[PDB]
């Protein structure tokens, strides 16, 4: 954090015990920060919705069994954390991570075959 | 001996020169012409391709279809298996 | 639309389209955007096709004639036109008419001709 | 939601359902559009490709 | 055998008796050429292939120089360099400065090889000027700007040798030598549009594709021709949502750098009478409808009828892909119907050949088998009209070998000599046991081609057992390890695929049942007797033609240019089309229309991604999984049981074999909608050589012009 | 479940009404392949659409073969969203973000390796090659003992 408030020197996981330790510390910081993210970015959602949505973004990469893949996925998180905790991301970038503030909404793929057929592939 | 009424189409899938299909190839070279003489109103399609694990498909009314494999089976064992598919 | 003549006639000189994929001005200038609009202010250039066919023929005694567009280096790439058919030959780049003097008798006998011919 | 709209008079519309550059193919006239409600009806048609 | 030689140092291994330019290609060496074409006879006129050969005082023309056991070739020596600049200076001295107005611009070999082997500037400034020549009227399809002719002779060689149409020539002498018929004539050849692609320059261009596009702006898709049964490989060049032109791509197994005129010009018929929205017939007038309430009125009508077993009938047209056959086959089966008819007459009854052995209905000695054919009997087929590119391959073998052709059927205007044996079945029995039979019996690699036009002949059962019984009597010549002299020739791109998935009527019983409901699946050539008048007609297709005229519902599908359909060609090769554009209007993918009407009739077909529907096709026929290859038939001898055993007692009537193609230009709905084929027919009929026959351009009787194209 | 489209994939910001429904999204667990599509930042739609790996055919219009020498990977056109007509100027509008993007590869296996690394669906088209045949200028003037059946005209 020498050059910037939430800077972390790029580090390469030594092994799976180390790599899982870092993931849990990353998740902990994010869900800790959710009240602070909800006031600054004036997110019109419960802190619970923010936390459950933060969980989904870690739940996507729960089955990665490559150690070189985890470090890039950790660096992406740390950088996202830094630009959100410093007021660098605009409210527009942050509340665009929630995929229900599209005027089409969360429902943007067709539900099944027939409903996407009657609408021309959605 | 014909197939039981209610069978619509037989489909043998096998390989032209694979060893896995020689037993099936032996069966059809001795079975199919008699199988077609008895009941000519049914299609009996022989469709092959390189590396086709031998299979048979029996279709009935309303498009219900059964598949029994043929790998490992000898020339004799096939006849009962198709008979199970075509007798009721 | 419709009421003014400029909104209806494809060019000031010509009333009809001159290619199969040209949109008529009647259909191009229909719709909401052309309401509360001056159609006499709209860009309406004179059609080139009518002007080119008002051009008199260059009579020539030669089989091959050279056309550069008529302005030296201010014309088109210099090309060569063969005038051996009993018709009027036209420059591919500019459209000007050329005709051999041998076909003047035949050309003067036709009822309708693609160029003034005099 | 459908890609085809037969208007009450009978002409058919073949819409492509996307965003700004799309083809909503509905033509609308909103009288009273400069108040507080009209900006919501106008924006909803326009942002989906309608005149 | 193999000679060995060095070209620019590197050893190449080329067969003895081939030309040097062929070994330069094999050695990875680019040699500039204009006159030489791989598929045309050698001509040494251009002089652009002049290379330096050790022990030769002059530069040699590499295209005409046979390879010898020890020669040395320098292709980059200073001899070669000044040779190529000197020729490029001569080829450009009289060339018209017409690159902005030329259609060959951006794809011209004269331009590219001027940039690569010529000088950067020109030294021709004569006050006397350049050569100029008058234009020539050689039919509607080809526009001529002959000033551009570089005298390669590629088109005279193509028209005289491949097309068998010797009307193009070269009259005159010296600089005043000219290409064209001396007396204006309409080039009458269903292959004549190949001259436009062969032209190194734009002196031969296409009147339809007159000035519409530049080559750089075209998206190129490698797809398949479906306008004939041969499955010709093509390139579809499109600018956005409009197909601009269709070109030929190489496939030596099928079409060999050549396409016919129908497959090249019918693409203007893809933007003229398209079905773009669902239609319902209300009070005798077709009203527009949505999909949700056109598929509903399909279901409501079906529930009202409550059809019994086999009362729901399907007729599959001739441009239908295999994916929608398998899908419509399933939905038909879940409705208790095996009534799976085909467009042609006799297609609603079982076929004389079966579909049990693949070899029953295929061109078994593959298209490439003609290259070694020794004797050929054509039965019920005018191959010049039914399979144009195939017809050319027959003539190529005929012109270079002792090939004997005999035909039983209707006499036609042939590009090769052939013996005519008769027109009816007796004239086949009398031939097959007559003088020409011993030609088949004696000549190795014999070939009997049976036209798909006999399948619709009433005597096909007798015709097919007549042929195969001769084949079975004459094996070890007809039925060797790698050869099969039995060949059935499709003319529609859908027939071999339907036969492969078993999309046929199984029994005479299902054939006699009157349907209450007919799904015309792209079917437009159905005989009126095969659709009962009072039935409920659904038409699914892409062009408004006869089928949509009688429909009660019209459902717009996709043309072959905006779907990736599977097609099987007459030889059994399974090829895939690539979509070049998207669907127009509210049209839908054809297999998806079937899958959706499965929800509305309550029997949803399981698959709902096209990947799943290709897994199902694999269960019906695994060859359908193999792409761009023919799968050989193993039990080729089992074919006797359908052809001879189930065809034993045949009620011969003696009616002669009938022509199938009244108009080569008007065969399908895409063709019939095409303005260009309209002009091709009218010019054929009235014998008009004028390029602007029903087209833009000034005439004697049109001083003013005309904007109509096609009328 | 055997080519079943996962209708419940979680969409992202760039998912649209033209995005097809994918069957398989790189979980990050598959053996021997990097899950590059998982860490690329690309949308999910790249994992739904099929790409074609092929060697471009030589133009029929000309004899240069420079463009046939390298394998091209391009995206297949979809039934909707590829091109529509602009109501105002008549221009052609698109929703296909991959329409103008193509990749070049030296070998077929180099393209397959990239496709699997990114999670693309791919169809490989095997090149069509010529059949060699010795061509001889001398044949143009071969002697016919019998009927000519051809009048060669240079
Ligand atoms: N908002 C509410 O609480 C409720 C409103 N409504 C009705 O809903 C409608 C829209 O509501 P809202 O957006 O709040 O209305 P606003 O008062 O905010 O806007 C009304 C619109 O009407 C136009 N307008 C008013 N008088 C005239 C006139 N004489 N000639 C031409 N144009 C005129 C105004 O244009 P300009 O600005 O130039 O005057 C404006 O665009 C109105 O009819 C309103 O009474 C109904 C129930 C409740
Ligand atoms: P438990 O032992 O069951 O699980 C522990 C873990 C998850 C470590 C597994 O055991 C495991 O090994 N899984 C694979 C390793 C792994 O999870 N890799 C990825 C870790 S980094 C990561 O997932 C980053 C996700 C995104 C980070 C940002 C999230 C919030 C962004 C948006 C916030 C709202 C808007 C501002
Ligand atoms: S043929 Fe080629 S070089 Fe000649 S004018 Fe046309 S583009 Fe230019
Ligand atoms: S017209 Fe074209 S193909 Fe024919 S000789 Fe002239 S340049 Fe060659
Ligand atoms: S290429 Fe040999 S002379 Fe033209
Ligand atoms: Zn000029």
């Amino acid at each position: 954090v020498q050059p910037t408030k939430f800077a972390v020197t790029v580090r390469q996981s030594r092994n799976w015990a180390d790599a899982k330790q870092r993931v849990i510390a990353a998740y902990r910081a994010w869900i800790r920060a959710a009240p602070e993210i909800q006031t600054m970015y004036s997110i019109p959602f419960p802190v619970s919705h923010i936390r459950t949505r933060i969980r989904q973004e870690f739940e996507r990469h729960r089955y990665v069994n490559k150690l070189n893949v985890v470090d890039v996925l950790l660096q992406q998180s740390n950088a996202d954390f830094q630009e959100t905790m410093n007021f660098w991301r605009q409210q527009s970038h942050v509340m665009a991570f929630f995929k229900e503030e599209h005027f089409r909404g969360e429902k943007r793929l067709p539900s099944n075959f027939i409903t996407g057929f009657l609408e021309g592939r959605n | 001996y014909a197939f039981a009424k209610g069978v619509k189409e037989l489909r043998f899938l096998f390989c032209q020169t694979s060893q896995h299909s020689a037993e099936a190839r032996s069966f059809l070279n001795r079975a199919y012409p008699i199988m077609k003489k008895h009941n000519p109103t049914i299609p009996i399609l022989l469709r092959e391709a390189q590396g086709t694990i031998p299979r048979v498909y029996a279709r009935y009314e309303f498009g219900r279809e059964k598949m029994e494999s043929l790998e490992g089976l000898t020339d004799k064992q096939i006849e009962e298996t198709v008979a199970k598919l075509v007798k009721t | 639309t419709g009421r003014p003549a400029s909104a209806v006639m494809q060019a000031p000189n010509r009333a009809e389209v001159w290619s199969r994929s040209q949109r008529p001005r009647s259909e191009a200038m229909a719709g909401p955007r052309f309401e509360q609009t001056d159609f006499d202010a709209q860009p309406r250039p004179w059609a080139a096709i009518e002007l080119i066919h008002k051009q008199p023929v260059r009579w020539t005694h030669d089989r091959i004639v050279a056309c550069d567009g008529g302005g030296g280096p201010h014309g088109h790439p210099k090309i060569y036109i063969n005038t051996d058919k009993p018709e009027i030959a036209t420059c591919n780049y500019c459209g000007l008419p050329f005709a051999n003097e041998h076909h003047r008798k035949y050309l003067e006998s036709l009822p309708q001709t693609s160029y003034p011919l005099n | 939601i459908s890609d085809i709209h037969i208007t009450r008079t009978g002409k058919p519309l073949i819409r492509i359902q996307g965003g700004r550059s799309s083809l909503g193919e509905h033509t609308a006239t909103v009288f009273g559009a400069t108040g507080q409600l009209g900006r919501y009806i106008v924006n909803r048609l326009a942002r989906q490709g309608c005149t | 055998a193999e000679v060995e030689l060095t070209i620019d140092g590197k050893k190449v291994s080329i067969e003895a008796g081939s030309a040097l330019i062929q070994a330069c290609e094999k050695a990875g060496v680019v040699v500039p050429r204009y006159c030489y074409h791989e598929k045309l006879a050698i001509a040494g006129n251009c002089r652009m292939c002049l290379v330096e050969v050790e022990r030769s005082p002059k530069p040699v023309a590499s295209c005409a120089w046979p390879v010898q056991a020890g020669m040395v070739v320098k292709t980059n020596s200073p001899l070669t360099h000044k040779a190529r600049e000197g020729v490029m200076e001569f080829l450009l001295a009289n060339h018209p400065l017409d690159c902005p107005i030329c259609d060959q611009g951006g794809e011209c070999d004269l331009q590219d090889q001027s940039m690569r082997y010529g000088a950067d500037r020109g030294r021709f400034h004569e006050i006397g000027g350049k050569r100029a020549v008058e234009d020539k009227n050689i039919g509607p399809l080809i526009k001529t700007s002959m000033n551009r002719c570089i005298h390669c002779t590629r088109c005279v060689r193509f028209m005289n040798d491949i097309a068998g149409a010797p009307e193009l020539g070269s009259t005159g002498r010296g600089n005043d030598l000219q290409i064209g018929t001396y007396l204006e004539k309409n080039l009458d050849s269903e292959l004549s549009g190949n001259v436009i692609d062969l032209c190194p320059v734009g002196a031969l261009t296409s009147k339809p594709y007159a000035f519409r596009a530049r080559p750089w702006e075209l998206k190129r898709t490698e797809s398949i021709d479906v306008l004939d049964g041969l499955g010709s490989n093509i390139r579809v060049d499109s600018r956005g949502l409009e197909v601009m032109r269709i070109l030929p791509r190489l496939n030596d197994d099928v079409n060999e750098e050549w396409i016919n005129d129908k497959t090249r010009f019918a693409c203007d018929g893809l933007k003229t009478q398209r079905l773009t929205m669902p239609l319902v017939r209300r009070d005798g007038k077709f009203e527009p409808a949505t999909w949700e309430q056109a598929l509903t009125e399909i279901a409501h009508a079906y529930q009202t009828l409550a059809p019994k077993e086999n009362e729901f009938k399907v007729i599959a047209g001739q441009l239908v892909e295999v994916e929608s056959l398998v899908a419509m086959k399933d939905l038909a089966n879940r409705l208790g119907s095996e009534n799976l008819a085909l467009d042609f007459p006799g297609g609603s009854q079982p076929l004389a050949h079966g579909v049990d052995i693949r070899s029953n209905y295929l061109f078994n000695s593959k298209i490439w088998g003609i290259e070694e054919a020794d004797a050929i009997l054509l039965v019920g087929t005018n191959p010049r009209h039914e399979a144009a590119v195939l017809n050319a391959r027959i003539r190529k073998q005929w012109l270079r070998s002792d090939l004997e052709i005999a035909a039983v059927g209707q006499p036609w205007e042939s590009t090769f000599d052939y013996e005519h044996l008769g027109t009816d079945l007796a004239a086949l029995k009398n031939a097959l046991s007559g003088p020409f039979g011993e030609k088949l019996k004696k000549a190795k690699r014999p070939m009997i081609i049976v036209g798909s036009g006999v399948t619709e002949h009433p005597d096909a059962k007798a015709f097919y057992e007549t042929v195969w019984s001769f084949v079975e009597k004459n094996a070890s010549n007809f039925l060797t390890e790698e050869w099969c002299g039995y060949n059935v020739l499709q003319r529609a791109a859908s027939r071999a695929g339907a036969f492969e998935v078993g999309f046929v009527v199984p029994s005479p019983e299902v054939a006699a049942t009157k349907p209450k409901f007919v799904w015309l699946l792209g079917a437009d050539e159905f005989d009126p007797a095969d659709v009962p008048k009072d039935a409920f007609i659904v038409y699914q297709g892409h062009h408004g033609d006869r089928g949509a005229e009688i429909a009660d519902i019209v459902l717009p599908g996709a043309a072959y240019t905006e779907k990736a359909g599977t097609y099987v060609n007459t030889e059994g090769r399974v090829q895939m089309t690539r979509a070049a554009t998207g669907l127009p209007g509210a049209a839908r993918t054809d297999w998806k229309i079937i899958r959706a009407v499965s929800e509305f009739l309550g029997v949803p077909l399981p698959y709902d991604d096209v990947a799943q529907l290709r897994d199902r096709m694999a269960e019906i026929s695994p060859a359908l999984a193999a792409y761009d290859v023919v799968e050989p038939v193993a039990l080729r001898h089992l074919s006797k049981v359908q052809l001879v055993d189930q065809n034993k007692g045949a009620k011969v009537t003696g009616e002669p074999l009938k022509k199938v193609v009244e108009n080569f230009y008007f065969t399908d709905v895409i063709s019939r909608s095409s303005p260009t084929m309209a002009r091709c027919s009218a010019a054929k009929e009235t014998g008009d050589p004028r390029t602007n026959f029903m087209a833009p351009g000034m005439e004697e009787d049109r001083p003013m012009g005309q904007i109509a194209y096609g009328a | 479940p055997r080519n079943a489209p996962d209708y419940n994939v979680p969409i992202d910001i760039a998912t649209s009404t033209f995005t097809p429904v994918p069957k398989n999204v790189q979980d990050g667990s598959e053996e021997n392949v990097v899950p590059a599509g998982l860490i690329s930042g690309a949308p999910m739609e790249l994992q739904a659409r099929t790409v074609r790996i092929y060697k471009p055919a030589k133009p029929a219009t000309q004899s240069g073969e420079k463009n046939t020498q390298l394998w091209r990977m391009d995206w297949d056109v979809l039934g909707k969203g590829h091109r529509w007509e602009n109501p105002l100027m008549g221009w052609q509008s698109s929703a296909d973000f991959m329409q103008g993007t193509h990749l070049t590869f030296k070998t077929k296996e180099d393209a397959i390796a990239f496709a699997e690394k990114q999670g693309y669906e791919y169809f490989v088209q095997e090149p069509n090659e010529r059949h060699f045949r010795p061509k001889a200028y001398a044949n143009n003037f071969l002697y016919s003992p019998g009927k000519l059946k051809h009048i060669r005209t240079k």
